[PDB]
């Protein structure tokens, strides 16, 4: 399985953000003794978005202008990586 | 100690807040959820669907 | 390939690992289980129809007397044994006393595969073979011996597979006595051995002082058939056959159940995080449960014509044997308080069945025990609900509570709570009204062992067609519930 | 309602007093079981030092053994009760246990059709009040003489002699089985006895 | 063992700083454990919740 | 795993492995070594389990048919042998279970019914018509099957 990191919906218009991300689900069943599972969120990661997702909580909230962010289809959200922190 | 200097210092913190008590302009999770099936491609069918779809 | 399919059967036909021995014991249990299960459910579809629905013809009976045997025989000693005593005796065995391996590494696949000779020879006799052994699973002579359905060689075959089964059941309990006696560690004295240990030492003694009787019985049967003797004939003495098969008869019983007290306490100390009520007191008790089933042989027999003397004394034996039985079970109650056992565990409920289950069934048969009461009861469908209620619903539920308690450790793979819940559910009510009905269908006379009953029993065969539906609905639930343990996803999207 | 006999009068009474005693019992440990049970889903009353005590242990265990006694005091005089009236009899009776019929004094006795599995076309008669003997055995196989309304159930085995007192109170028949596995009619060999 | 009371003094100052800068971290080491083996028995691993 | 035999060639007693290049198997009859690497119960699941994986795939047709085999084999295998020996007992079943055989069943008659309470007791049965004829799915009952005569 490989599909997107995790990602920060933010709505222009109505300035309001968000985070979002794609969740693997499977039918329940009995678990394994000798695994913890991996990260599937963010997968290959060392799970630094949620930290990223953290720090910039108050940067998104205070007001970005993310003019420079590419949009979601025809709507007002655009998409925000959690690579690496967000300062701007 | 370091440990009660960190700790008291932690207990000054969360009296200000946090983000899950402070921050404002924040959408709920089912309508990402629901902008994220309608709008971006499905990473198994490559095309974007409608909604959640089980199969 | 080749090396590699001659290096597995290589691994699993030359080893001595007691682990390995273990999990084959376990396996060829649960398929016999299995296949006697079916055939319960041909002797039920029997049953529940009016008319000889199955069989179609009263000449041809004789099938349905061989379900019926073949049901008993395969129920009692390739279900049971291997599995209570075969599966978690060598696989536990060694490693509750810290050691290697068992005594007689050697002797120890010896009685595997003397077990599998014997199901194998049963199988094709039984199966591949017309006119078969149909003389219930006590077998009484002359019946069994001058009879005109019973005249095939199989007969003969099926009286061998006692035999091999017997020598099997002999060597595994030479071995885990000498392994329990001098293997242990450092530190570790005869009696501080855990509990699990003590009842296998105690069955195993069982086992070791009347199988000898049970293979000179066999073999008077043999001789009567085949060099035409008069051991059992009317010139002979049936009730000398009877005398021995039933004196391997009860210490046969008692080798079956207490294994399941000694799996039930260890599970308990592992469920419930405190130790056992009273440890040295139910040691003491399974020891003297032990000793005192040598010598109440004869309760199986109160109709035969023994002196009176003799019922008297019989009748005050059972009700000795029947005192410790009760200690234990005050025991267990009294284990269970205090404790933190887990309150969504199929172990605990399983537990709980099996305490209710052998609580009524040893009053059922302790009212069985007073020989004038036996004159009443004796081969009716009490008898039947007695020992079912015993055997298909403690020490069924015994190897429930070990299944789902040691799937997890022997696998590594957690266990489907509420699939084993649905599982386990329905195998008691199911069960229940199968047998229950039973107790009141023997009080009004009810013979056992007959495909055709008089109209007067309709509500009873009523209840038990709810019941068999029901049980086969549980015993397909449970073999899927295994497919589905070892087997991966099969579907997967995205949320 | 009469009882057809004294001797399954007796053993009725038996029956009750352990089925009282038992229900008893059953009653006891199912309070005790309630109050544990419900102690116990609720994680209340949690104490892993009470593994021990000495005396509820000695208690316990001596407590069935006083009530078990009477139980087998009673067994035993009703099997002597049950044996007491041989020897008083002025009537004979052989029984043979043939495969899958009867035969009574040298005179057979087969399952009729008028009735399904219970009727017989020769009943086995015995008078009323009057103390009789009955001899019971068999040519072939194992049977079982089985009236157990009048306290009577006793193997015909073959070349074994049984001996059996048999005494009626209510006129009418009484219906028994052959109550030991015999062949393919094992489920088709009813008795019949008439008390007149 | 303090047998004075001048040792028992220095014992008191002794433990006061232990458990300032010794016995306070290892008991919060010994909660987290605690609490991190709870919570990898858990998500329908293990019997977590269940009792206790 | 891995075979270990560079170790024990250069271990401390190497004479008693070379009875190791004659027809031998490493694993069951070579003795052990120091560093031997250890040797699990259930090898597939003790490799599967921590990678997170069931040891059997339903969607490989091999490992599909290997646990078909362990679950449901000697199940099977019985069946069909006693279906082939026992044609007319199987016959019988299928003809019972769906309403084919009516031992002596009539047109409009009704019939005893009781579930529990003790033997036939005239306070407590009812009498119950065939909903199948009073529906219309049944107007006469086969007679060319086996009958028990005799009975
Ligand atoms: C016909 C039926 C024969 C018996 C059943 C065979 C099933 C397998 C068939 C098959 O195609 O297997 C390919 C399959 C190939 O394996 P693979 O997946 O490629 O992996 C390679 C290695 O095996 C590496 O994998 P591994 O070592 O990890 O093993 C995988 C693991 C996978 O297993 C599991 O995951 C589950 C195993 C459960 C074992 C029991 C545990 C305790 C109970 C738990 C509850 C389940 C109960 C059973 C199920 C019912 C549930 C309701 O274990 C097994 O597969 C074997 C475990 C032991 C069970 C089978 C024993 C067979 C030999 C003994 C025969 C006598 C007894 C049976 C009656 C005959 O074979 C095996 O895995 C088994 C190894 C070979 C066994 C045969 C050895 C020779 C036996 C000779 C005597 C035969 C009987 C007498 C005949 C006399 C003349 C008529
Ligand atoms: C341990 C022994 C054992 C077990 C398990 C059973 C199980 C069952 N038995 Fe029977 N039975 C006997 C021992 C046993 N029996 C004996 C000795 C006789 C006398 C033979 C004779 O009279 O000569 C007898 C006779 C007997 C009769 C006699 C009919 C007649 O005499 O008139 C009937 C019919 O109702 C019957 C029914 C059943 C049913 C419906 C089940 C089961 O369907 C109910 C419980 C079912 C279970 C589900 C158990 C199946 C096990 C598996 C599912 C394995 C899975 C793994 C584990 C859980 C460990 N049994
Ligand atoms: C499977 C295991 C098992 C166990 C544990 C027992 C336990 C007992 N059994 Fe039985 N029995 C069988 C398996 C078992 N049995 C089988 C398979 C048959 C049929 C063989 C066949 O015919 O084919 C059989 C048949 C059988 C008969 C045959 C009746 C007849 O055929 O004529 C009798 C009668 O004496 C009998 C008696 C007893 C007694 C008195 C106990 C006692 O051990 C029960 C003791 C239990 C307790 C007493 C419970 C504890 C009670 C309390 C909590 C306190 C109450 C105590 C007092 C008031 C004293 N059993
Ligand atoms: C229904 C009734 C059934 C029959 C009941 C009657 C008994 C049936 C047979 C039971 C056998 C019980 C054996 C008990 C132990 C015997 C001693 C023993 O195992 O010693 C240790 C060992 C076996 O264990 P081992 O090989 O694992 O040894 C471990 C390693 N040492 C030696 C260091 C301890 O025995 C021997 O070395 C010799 C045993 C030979 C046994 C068979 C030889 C003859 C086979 C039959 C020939 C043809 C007859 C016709
Ligand atoms: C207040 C309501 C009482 C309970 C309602 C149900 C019972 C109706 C009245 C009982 C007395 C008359 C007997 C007739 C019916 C008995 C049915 C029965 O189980 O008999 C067995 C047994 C047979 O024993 P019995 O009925 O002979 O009892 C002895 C009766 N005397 C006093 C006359 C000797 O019945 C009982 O034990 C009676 C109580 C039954 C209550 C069952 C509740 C638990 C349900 C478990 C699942 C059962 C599934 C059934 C589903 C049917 C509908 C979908
Ligand atoms: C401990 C192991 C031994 C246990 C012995 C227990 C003895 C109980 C009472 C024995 C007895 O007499 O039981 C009655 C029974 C049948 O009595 P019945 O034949 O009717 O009366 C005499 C008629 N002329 O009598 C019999 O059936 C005869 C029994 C004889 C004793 C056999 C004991 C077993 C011997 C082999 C194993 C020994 C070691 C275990
Ligand atoms: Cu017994
Ligand atoms: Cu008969
Ligand atoms: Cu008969
Ligand atoms: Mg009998």
């Amino acid at each position: 399985m490989n599909h997107e990191r995790p990602w920060v919906f933010l709505n222009k218009v109505t300035g309001k953000w968000g985070a979002c991300g794609w969740q693997p689900f499977w039918k329940a069943t009995s678990q394994s003794l000798n695994y913890i599972p991996d990260n599937f969120i963010a997968l290959r990661t060392n799970g630094s978005w949620v930290r990223n997702l953290w720090q910039s909580s108050k940067v998104l909230d205070r007001g970005l202008n993310a003019s420079g962010y590419p949009t979601v289809g025809t709507t007002d959200w655009v998409r925000i990586p959690l690579d690496a922190p967000l300062e701007a | 100690s370091p440990l009660e200097k960190a700790i008291a210092e932690i207990n000054e913190e969360i009296k200000s807040g946090t983000p899950w008590d402070t921050l404002k302009n924040r959408a709920d999770p089912k309508e990402l959820h629901a902008l994220k099936f309608a709008q971006l491609p499905h990473p198994i069918t490559k095309k974007v669907e409608g909604k959640f779809k089980y199969f | 390939m080749i090396n590699n399919i001659m290096h597995m059967i290589n691994k699993y036909t030359l080893t001595t690992s007691h682990k390995i021995i273990g999990i084959l014991y376990g396996y060829m249990g649960y398929i016999a289980g299995i296949l006697g299960y079916i055939i319960s459910m041909l002797i039920r579809m029997e049953l529940n129809t009016q008319g000889l629905a199955i069989v179609r013809k009263v000449k041809e009976v004789t099938i349905y007397n061989n379900w019926i045997t073949i049901h008993g025989l395969i129920m009692l000693f390739v279900f049971i044994m291997p599995v209570g005593i075969g599966f978690y005796g060598n696989y536990l065995i060694p490693m509750l006393i810290g050691t290697s391996e068992l005594s007689m590494p050697r002797m120890n696949g010896i009685s595997f595969w003397m077990l599998i000779v014997g199901v194998v020879i049963f199988v094709i006799s039984n199966v591949l073979m017309s006119k078969p052994i149909s003389s219930g699973w006590t077998l009484y002579p002359p019946l069994s011996t001058r009879d005109a359905d019973n005249i095939g060689v199989n007969i003969d075959l099926s009286l061998l597979v006692v035999h091999v089964l017997g020598i099997s059941s002999t060597i595994g309990s030479v071995n885990y006595i000498t392994t329990n006696k001098y293997n242990r560690h450092v530190g570790l004295t005869f009696m501080n051995i855990n509990i699990y240990n003590f009842s296998i030492i105690v069955t195993s003694i069982l086992l070791i002082g009347s199988l000898p009787i049970l293979g000179v019985a066999i073999t008077g049967l043999l001789l009567d058939r085949n060099i035409n003797s008069t051991i059992y004939d009317v010139i002979g003495d049936p009730v000398l056959y009877q005398h021995l098969f039933w004196f391997f008869g009860h210490p046969e019983v008692y080798v079956i159940i207490l294994p399941v007290f000694g799996l039930t306490s260890l599970i308990l100390t592992s469920i419930i995080h405190k130790d056992i009520f009273g440890r040295e007191g139910m040691m003491y008790c399974i020891i003297s449960i032990g000793v005192v089933g040598y010598f109440v042989w004869a309760h199986h027999m109160f109709t035969v014509g023994l002196d009176i003397d003799s019922r008297s004394y019989f009748s005050i034996a059972t009700s000795i044997i029947s005192i410790p039985t009760s200690v234990k079970m005050f025991s267990y109650i009294n284990t269970w308080a205090s404790g933190r056992g887990f309150r969504g565990n199929n172990s605990s409920w399983s537990f709980f069945s099996f305490l209710i289950c052998f609580c009524f069934g040893g009053f059922t048969g302790l009212l069985l025990s007073s020989g004038s009461l036996d004159i009443m009861l004796h081969d009716t469908y009490f008898v039947v609900g007695h020992f079912h209620t015993v055997l298909s619903l403690a020490a069924t539920f015994g190897l429930l509570i070990a299944h789902y308690f040691f799937l997890p450790i022997i696998f590594s793979y957690s266990i489907f709570e509420s699939f084993s819940f649905y599982h386990t559910f329905l195998l008691l009510v199911g069960a229940l009204l199968v047998f229950y009905p039973m107790h009141l269908a023997g009080l009004s006379g009810m013979a056992r062992r007959v495909p055709e009953y008089a109209d007067i029993f309709i509500p009873f065969m009523t209840v038990g067609f709810h019941g068999t539906f029901l049980l086969i609905f549980s015993t397909l639930t449970f073999i899927r519930s295994y497919f589905q343990f070892l087997s991966h996803i099969n579907h997967s999207n995205y949320l | 309602m009469r009882y057809g006999n004294r001797e399954i009068e007796s053993i009725i009474l038996f029956f009750d007093q352990t089925i009282i005693l038992y229900t008893s019992i059953i009653n006891a440990l199912i309070v005790g079981i309630i109050i544990i049970i419900r102690k116990w889903y609720n994680r209340k009353g949690i104490c892993n030092q009470y593994i021990y005590h000495i005396k509820i242990e000695v208690i316990w265990t001596i407590l069935p053994i006083i009530f078990l006694i009477v139980i087998v005091l009673h067994s035993v005089t009703v099997i002597y009760n049950l044996e007491i009236n041989k020897g008083t009899n002025n009537k004979y009776i052989n029984v043979i246990g043939n495969q899958w019929y009867w035969i009574y004094n040298n005179i057979e006795s087969r399952i009729s059709s008028l009735g399904r599995i219970i009727l017989v076309d020769q009943p086995l008669f015995i008078k009323a009040n009057n103390n009789t003997h009955l001899i019971i055995s068999s040519l072939d196989v194992i049977h079982s003489f089985a009236l157990p309304t009048l306290g009577i159930k006793v193997d015909a085995i073959p070349g074994r002699i049984n001996n059996i007192s048999i005494n009626g109170l209510t006129q009418g028949l009484y219906v028994g089985y052959c109550s030991e596995l015999c062949g393919s009619g094992h489920a088709f060999m009813p008795i019949n006895l008439i008390v007149y | 063992v303090a047998k004075d009371k001048y040792q028992l003094a220095k014992q008191m100052a002794e433990f006061q700083y232990k458990k300032s800068y010794f016995e306070k971290p290892w008991g919060y080491m010994f909660a987290y454990y605690c609490d991190e083996d709870r919570a990898r028995l858990c998500g329908g691993i293990g019997y977590v919740g269940h009792h206790g | 795993h891995g075979s270990n035999l560079y170790n024990r060639v250069h271990g401390n007693l190497p004479q008693l492995y070379v009875e190791q290049l004659y027809n031998t198997d490493e694993i069951l009859d070579t003795v052990p070594h120091s560093s031997d690497p250890v040797h699990h119960m259930f090898p597939k699941c003790a490799a599967a389990s921590p990678l997170g994986f069931r040891p059997y795939d339903n969607n490989k047709l091999w490992d599909a048919f290997v646990l078909w085999a362990i679950v449901y084999g000697v199940t099977t295998i019985f069946c069909v042998l006693h279906i082939l020996k026992y044609p007319q007992i199987w016959k019988h079943l299928f003809e019972t279970l769906t309403f084919q055989y009516t031992y002596q069943r009539e047109i409009g008659e009704e019939y005893v019914w009781q579930y529990g309470g003790g033997g036939l007791n005239p306070a407590k049965w009812r009498f119950v018509k065939s909903p199948l004829e009073e529906l219309g799915l049944v107007t006469e009952y086969r007679s060319d099957l086996d009958y028990p005569d005799d009975l």
